[PDB]
């Protein structure tokens, strides 16, 4: 019982802890993508002089 | 004094013999009960695992 409850919870938590990383992976892409679409569209040199 | 000896031993041991004999029933009973409890929890915890 204690084997097949923690072991079956492990394979369940495995496919959820890795599902958690895919969420953060795709959200990191749209962040860096939308960051790239602004930093170059604004100006590679303009960011330097503005600060 | 030989009657005093067989009085104390025969009486006190017979009381201590019965409680040990009763404890044997709990021991053999608990084995069969735990064996039945295994199936009870097995069918419960395994079938509910689905």
């Amino acid at each position: 019982r204690v084997k097949k409850v923690r072991e079956m919870e492990l394979i369940y938590a495995r496919a959820q802890l890795e599902l958690e990383v895919s969420k953060a992976q795709q959200l990191a892409n749209v962040e860096a993508k939308k960051f790239k679409e602004m930093t170059e569209a604004l100006g590679p040199g303009t960011i330097r002089d503005l600060a | 004094a030989m009657s005093m000896a067989v009085e104390s031993t025969g009486n006190a041991k017979a009381e201590a013999e019965s409680r040990a004999e009763a404890a044997r029933i709990e021991g053999e009973g608990s084995v069969l009960q735990a064996k039945l409890k295994a199936q009870a929890l097995a069918i419960e915890t395994e079938a509910e695992l689905e």
